[PDB]
């Protein structure tokens, strides 16, 4: 389960936040659980922010309106009841452009979905400052700070996932359905095992999978397969990605066989979305084939296996990296650079082989390589394709990059436009509100499917030191949709039986110059591992600590250093005092050592230095 | 030029000031003093020891009762002891770790203490219900506070590190007299019997005499190698020794203006950080950076006692107004009273 | 310090302690010798005085 540590946490997590400038309102707001909280407080907390921040949702309600017919309803109760009886009550604290843009459209009764878009920037502006300091001044800051403090000390191994049947194997590794422990969510895990990477000289490729992951991961798009976590063991890397259990679409060609126009325009439009996204940001994919496209457990589909993929922000790619079937003229063509214009090319190869069974180029059940390549390098159409298919295809198959579709300049766009196309309704396939044309059944039973005797070493776990990874975004989310609420009202009864108990039994940081206070564990004897756990007070020149008032200290010019050394597979504050004594400390969580670390470290180096300067301190011979 | 003629007559008058003291030196304090029977053997053992402070003791001052003592430690604390039964009267936060000084009123309604947050603090004693809160925050000083002194329940007058002294009427907080000639940090005060004048000790090596209720410098005495870290009066105003890091503590006479003996011992080097003298005068107590505190004939300028009870510093040490005892505080967070 | 008023201040300064009354050494000594006396007797650092009289002599 999760356990949030005690409200005293804010004072180590006030500091750890504000030294990284993530105390902004543009920096709490924009995050899942630093909204939840900022709203919680707006509006039971605070009257003057709760017309502020209802306007605010129920602009957020009215963007995700489908219909006209719904916004034409909803944008007149908004305008009547937050901007009509607000300037009614000369209450209304928005400038005359926001008036006067929204009032335009609507007696010109125009309703696109940004219409209160103005009023999101003002109500930031209402918002950010004033109300902010307040909250910032409230327990729901504190919550933020526990919150915060439990996302920041995250260390995942193995044992925090039920790891449950395989679906799907691979050269380097298998991929298992599991479930996180702590929230409950339904996970995948690609597991990678080191060794068969060492044989197969692929640590680029997975190393390059983690990064090109980290760069999509953000925003939630629901065609690729997305990353919440990554760690590693000794032998294994782990990807946490989103559970996709249909298994992919080379299995399920095989199995149904070859797909007409219509189911292929499924699985075409969803891909499209995906690679939209990718090029978005500035990824191209290069190996899109039906193995890499994974179903879910009701049919609609996800582009997975990033290990190919490369950026291309800054310097286009020219080597030969794909599938032999779906790499474009100017892939195979060493030397020559391109860009996103393959995943085109590599659409229509695919998008081909749902129709007629396989690749365009792979003709007269050839296994040569070197055949398929030619045939590309420098496009028979059958006489059963549509005349809109034939023009998608003819556009996509375009040996010329300045004559492919979806190279024109507007990206994946022109692609939406295609006559074949002309049917859909691209936010009802963002929606994922079309029918797949294929269920996949329960039970894998090899549906994602593609010795040694050799050693890792210790330069072989040097490449993966920088493998742990945790996407905050993914993380937030997780727990809003699952647990927030529920731990916050069991953390909440928690802290108030705290109050009801110790108003009858009976602060020692207010009112004084102290830097920071928290709980923390000093080292008795360490033979009888003797960890005793104390309340302290850092002063600008002594360290107090109690369990009680504080009955000792240690003063800021007895300590010469603090350095970070591990007892016991565990990182602990080292000092040593001026008497040849050292001070052994262990915090809860990693950013709490990292605070204490640096306000310690500040500490006696600002009061050594002041000592020096004042003859009644100072030290003399 | 008149800065240069300014500079050649400073010298001049420096010279007369000299030739005049020189012109009184008719015979010496040692020689005076030289049929009076010795004290002989100062036996002093400690009857209390003040457990309480968690770090080193920077000052104490006893209360006129002869049995109220208020003591500023590295902790962050001052202390009230009732040295008959060692129990704490109050324990204070204060609101700044950096304290330095501390002293007792004469009523003892009031206590002040100050440091290096460059302010001096009246506490009170006198709520009922509420337990000693800040009653005033006297703040000018452009450096920390060395020494506080009250002369009554509303006049207090502090020696700061900006090489400055200055007096506050507590009542409205005002620096109401400035006294300005030092030209180092102002270690030490000590007032007068009647309260009158006051002596201040500074890191110039120069100890002055200030009028109180005139604000001006009457008497400049210097002979110190280095830094003057205490200084206290002759039980009727009309001496004062000081206690110095050049390991030696000397006593100035008012109207023959001039140093009249040396206190020292070549055994005897680590610098004085508290002097007092004993009711009668006769005695003169110093603390020591050595561990130890020193009672000197100060008749005769030998050593009549050493009080050896402090594992570190003795930082500050003080005679009861009775004479009764002596109490001293040390860097190893202990209070010990001797008689 | 270049200031001609400071440098002026200074030179009023030391004849304020140029012209004051001085008294002999001897004279000085003496006095402070005859206020030990008078008062060695009220002295209890210096004439030890009975466990009776004393507040921190098991009481
Ligand atoms: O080594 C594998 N690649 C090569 C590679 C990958 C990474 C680094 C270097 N070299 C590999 C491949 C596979 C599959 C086999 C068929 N092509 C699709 C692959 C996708 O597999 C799934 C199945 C269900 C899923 N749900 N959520 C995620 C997810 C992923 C599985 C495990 C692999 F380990």
């Amino acid at each position: 389960k999760i356990l949030l540590p005690e409200p005293s946490i804010r004072s180590v997590m006030q500091k750890y936040l504000e030294d990284r400038g993530e105390v902004t309102f543009e920096k709490i707001f924009s995050q899942k659980l630093g909204y939840l909280l900022f709203r919680d407080f707006c509006l039971n907390h605070l009257e003057e922010a709760r017309p502020l921040v209802e306007f605010y949702e129920e602009i957020k309600k009215y963007e995700k309106l489908e219909t006209e017919e719904e916004r034409v309803a909803r944008s007149r109760e908004i305008f009547d009841s937050y901007i009509m009886k607000e300037l009614l009550a000369c209450s209304h604290p928005f400038s005359k452009s926001a008036t006067e843009h929204v009032q335009g459209h609507l007696g010109k009764k125009q309703v696109p979905p940004d219409l209160f878009q103005p009023y999101i920037e003002e109500i930031c502006q209402n918002l950010r400052g004033d109300v902010f300091q307040k909250f910032i001044e409230s327990d729901k800051f504190t919550r933020f700070c526990q919150w915060k403090n439990v996302e920041l000390n995250i260390h995942l191994t193995m044992n925090d996932f039920s790891v449950h049947r395989i679906i799907g194997r691979g050269g380097f590794g298998e991929v298992y359905g599991c479930r996180k422990a702590d929230t409950g969510k339904m996970y995948a895990m690609k597991c990678l095992d080191k060794k068969r990477i060492k044989m197969k000289q692929g640590e680029t490729l997975a190393l390059n999978e983690r990064i090109m992951l980290s760069l999509v991961s953000t925003g939630d798009c629901p065609f690729i397969v997305c990353m919440s976590y990554a760690f590693h063991t000794p032998d294994k890397l782990s990807f946490i990605l989103d559970l996709m259990n249909g298994g992919d679409l080379h299995y399920h060609l095989s199995q149904h066989g070859v797909f007409s126009e219509a189911d292929m325009r499924f699985y075409a439009a969803e891909i499209i979305l995906g690679l939209e996204h990718m090029h978005n940001r500035f990824v191209v994919y290069r190996d899109l084939k039906p193995a890499n496209i994974l179903l879910d457990e009701h049919g609609h589909v996800r582009i997975s296996d990033l290990g190919l993929a490369c950026d291309f922000s800054k310097k286009k790619p020219h080597a030969s990296v794909g599938t032999h079937g779906y790499m474009a003229p100017e892939v195979l063509q060493k030397g020559v650079a391109y860009d996103s214009s393959a995943d085109w090319f590599s659409l229509g190869c695919m998008l081909f082989k749902l129709l007629r069974g396989h690749s365009p180029f792979r003709q007269h059940k050839t296994k040569d390589k070197h055949e398929i390549d030619r045939m590309t390098l420098t496009v028979e159409l059958p006489d059963s394709f549509s005349p809109e298919l034939r023009s998608l295809l003819e556009g996509l198959l375009q040996r010329d990059v300045n004559r492919r579709l979806g190279c024109l300049g507007r990206g994946a766009q022109e692609v939406k436009e295609s006559p074949f196309f002309r049917s859909l309704d691209w936010q009802m396939v963002f929606l994922q509100k079309y029918p797949p044309p294929l269920i996949p059944p329960r039970g894998e039973v090899n549906a994602a499917d593609a010795t040694k005797g050799i050693k890792l070493l210790d330069s072989d776990q040097e490449l993966y030191r920088n493998f742990p990874l945790t996407i905050s975004e993914r993380w937030q989310q997780e727990v809003a949709e699952t647990v927030f609420d529920t731990i916050n009202a069991e953390t909440d009864r928690l802290e108030a039986r705290k109050k009801a108990k110790n108003k009858q039994l009976g602060d020692y940081a207010l009112g004084k110059d102290c830097i920071m206070h928290g709980y923390m564990s000093k080292m008795g004897n360490p033979f009888l591992t003797q960890w005793q756990r104390r309340y302290f007070y850092l002063f600008p020149n002594r360290l107090e600590w109690r369990g009680e008032a504080p009955q000792s200290l240690l003063t800021m010019e007895e300590i010469q250093s603090v350095e970070e050394t591990q007892i016991k597979e565990r990182k602990c504050l080292l000092l040593k005092i001026r008497g040849g004594k050292q001070f052994i400390l262990q915090c809860d969580s990693d950013p709490e050592l990292v605070q204490w670390k640096k306000e310690l470290r500040d500490a006696y180096r600002e009061a050594q230095q002041l000592v020096q300067r004042v003859p009644k301190m100072k030290n003399k011979p | 030029s008149e800065l240069d003629q300014l500079r050649q007559e400073a010298e001049q008058l420096k010279n007369q000031i000299r030739d005049a003291r020189k012109a009184c030196a008719d015979a010496t304090l040692s020689q005076i003093t030289n049929n009076i029977d010795p004290v002989g053997r100062i036996q002093m053992r400690t009857r209390r020891t003040l457990r309480g402070h968690l770090a080193k003791i920077y000052a104490m001052h006893w209360g006129t009762d002869s049995r109220l003592l208020v003591s500023a430690s590295q902790d962050g604390k001052l202390i009230i002891w009732d040295s008959y039964t060692t129990n704490k009267v109050h324990a204070i936060p204060l609101r700044s770790s950096w304290v330095m000084t501390c002293a007792y009123a004469p009523s003892g309604n009031y206590v002040a203490c100050g440091g290096l947050d460059n302010i001096c603090s009246i506490y009170n004693l006198k709520t009922r219900e509420g337990n000693v809160r800040v009653s005033r925050e006297l703040a000018g000083h452009t450096g920390y506070l060395s020494c506080c002194r009250f002369l009554d329940d509303n006049q207090i007058v502090t020696s700061s590190g900006d090489t400055t002294c200055a007096l506050w009427d507590i009542e409205t907080g005002q620096q109401t007299t400035t006294f300005t000639g030092h030209t180092g940090d102002v270690m030490s005060l000590s007032l007068a019997p009647d309260t009158r004048l006051f002596v201040s000790g500074a890191c110039d090596a120069s100890a002055k005499l200030w009028d109180v209720r005139e604000g001006m410098c009457r008497q400049t005495f210097t002979g110190h190698e280095s830094d003057i870290n205490a200084i206290c009066f002759f039980p009727n105003g009309n001496a004062f020794a000081t206690g110095s890091d050049d390991a030696t503590c000397r006593l100035f006479d008012l109207r023959a203006d001039q140093e009249l003996m040396t206190y020292s011992h070549d055994n005897i080097i680590c610098g004085i950080t508290s002097v007092s003298f004993s009711k009668s005068g006769r005695l003169l107590l110093a603390g020591y950076d050595d561990f130890n505190c020193n009672v000197w004939d100060a008749l005769k300028a030998d050593r009549a006692g050493v009080l050896a009870g402090h594992d570190n510093r003795v930082s500050c040490l003080g005679v009861t107004d009775d004479g009764m005892a002596v109490a001293t505080g040390s860097w190893d967070s202990f209070l010990k009273i001797w008689n | 310090t270049a200031s001609i008023a400071q440098a002026r201040k200074l030179v009023e300064q030391l004849k304020m302690e140029a012209n004051i009354d001085r008294i002999k050494v001897s004279k000085a000594a003496a006095d402070l010798m005859a206020y030990c006396e008078a008062h060695a007797k009220e002295d209890p650092l210096l004439t030890p005085v009975p466990a009776s009289e004393n507040p921190f002599r098991e009481k």
